[PDB]
């Protein structure tokens, strides 16, 4: 199960405390071993 | 050699042992996922206090 915790907020170090609540929860089952970014050009 | 493909006989005027029938079949499958696809069912109202 791959859920997505998210939170947005106003504020090199993040400062405070938040909580985070929940948005999309898909049930697809699959394996995944490693993980990468993207990037937006201009 | 046999030749399998044959064409249709069907019309409604004809008899019983060819008659053209729609048939779907329903594939249902229940895994560990939770599912997506429900049916509905009548309910009733809502009394207060």
């Amino acid at each position: 199960y791959f859920k997505i915790y998210s939170k947005h907020t106003p504020i090199d170090l993040p400062q405070g405390f938040s909580a985070l609540e929940p948005l999309v929860d898909l049930p697809i089952g699959i394996n995944i071993t490693r993980f990468q970014t993207l990037l937006a050009l201009h | 050699c046999y030749f399998p493909l044959r064409s249709y006989s069907f019309r409604p005027t004809y008899g019983v042992g060819h008659q053209p029938y729609r048939v779907v079949v329903l594939s249902f499958e229940l895994l560990h996922a939770p599912a997506t696809v429900c049916g509905p069912k009548k309910s009733t109202n809502l009394v207060k206090n």
